[PDB]
């Protein structure tokens, strides 16, 4: 197989925006024997999250297009759309899961890719259909629920993948849970810290979440 | 670095 | 098959950011008796410049980057593209000679798709090989040359269709034909009569050529 | 509309 070579291609398609290869070279490099360099832990953090980034986008517009006869059109173009968007997800949510999660002995490491599951479920129960959504919806949860709690005793809020959690575990409640009341604790208490106490990567992610909470 | 939305 | 159907799907395509769907429901809608009412003439023009374009940027990276053991690798990735990037061209290189040049009975119509073909025998022109180099920066050349022409007898350089082509004619010249002399020439003279004598459009077109001159 | 680089 040759590990570094599928590195060396994930660099070049992403020097190339054509971000499907990148993913399955990571993707690739991932159902190897991982511990992926944080190097090739971001390239796969980066491909994937176009990929599905690319489909999710498409999806809203599309629902909302829908959401007529022109719209079992709309219908049947968003279930295309889904369908593809599901199946990235389960692809991902799989070396998550079976690989990385479990070949990542490390705290830093442990909390991001628990981000990471909950981030994917989550984008698996926005587009869901009945109880399975309830499902995905607590799948989710947990997974936020778990890192939140070991960046918590490992490390850090002046710290860009805890904050950043805050942020998404955050919006977890308003788009998906509908608890606005925790969202914005969440994100009032994040962030609170986070003042409290390299440099810019923090500071970033402090401000998008304030921002947000001048939303909600 | 991260991811973010 | 229902053509305001598919009309009815590329727009919704492109309003969802997915561009082959979009092309391929256009290179439907044309593979239809055509005469593309000018919404869905742009929509074509639109979908397929995105794909084929998509394609170019990436090769042209691709080239450089290649252009070492790393080298092959760059190299069958090159081919890789190039076969796709070909393989769009061809495809919309027909549809083009063989419905819509001529099934566009009209001056307007007329000089566009000359000045597509021409586009893409130039995308093929780059990315060629051997004579069959020679033998499609000619095809390309004659297709650009003849709507000049048409423009010229049936419609004013005020206009954004003509503009344009002096514009993509005069660089056929620079990154292609290798006659500077005649870029510069046809984009000095083009621009020239622009300013002798609605609004933007030609003004936009109208800078870019002298931005263009800028450089040569 | 037309196509431009």
């Amino acid at each position: 197989m040759d590990k570094n070579e599928l590195v060396q291609k994930a660099k070049l398609a992403e020097q190339a925006e054509r971000y499907d290869d990148m993913a399955a070279c990571m993707k690739s490099v991932t159902e190897q024997g991982a511990e992926l360099s944080n190097e090739e832990r971001n390239l796969l953090s980066v491909a994937y999250k176009n990929v599905v980034g690319a489909r999710r986008s498409s999806w809203r517009v599309v629902s909302s297009i829908e959401q007529e006869k022109k719209q079992q059109m709309a219908r049947e173009y968003r279930e295309k759309i889904e369908t593809e968007l599901r199946d990235i997800c389960n692809d991902v949510l799989s070396l998550l899961e079976k690989f990385l999660i479990p070949n990542a002995s490390q705290a830093e490491s442990k909390v991001f890719y628990l981000k990471m599951k909950g981030d994917y479920y989550r984008y698996l129960a926005e587009v869901a259909a009945g109880d399975d959504k309830k499902g995905i919806v607590d799948q989710s949860q947990q997974a936020y629920q778990e890192a939140f709690e070991i960046s918590k005793k490992e490390m850090q809020p002046t710290h860009p993948i805890r904050l950043g959690l805050a942020l998404n575990f955050s919006v977890f409640y308003y788009e998906i849970l509908n608890s606005p009341e925790k969202a914005c604790s969440l994100a009032k208490t994040a962030f609170d810290e986070a003042i409290a106490e390299s440099y810019k990567d923090s500071t970033l992610i402090m401000q998008l979440l304030r921002d947000n909470l001048t939303l909600w | 670095w991260l991811d973010l939305e």
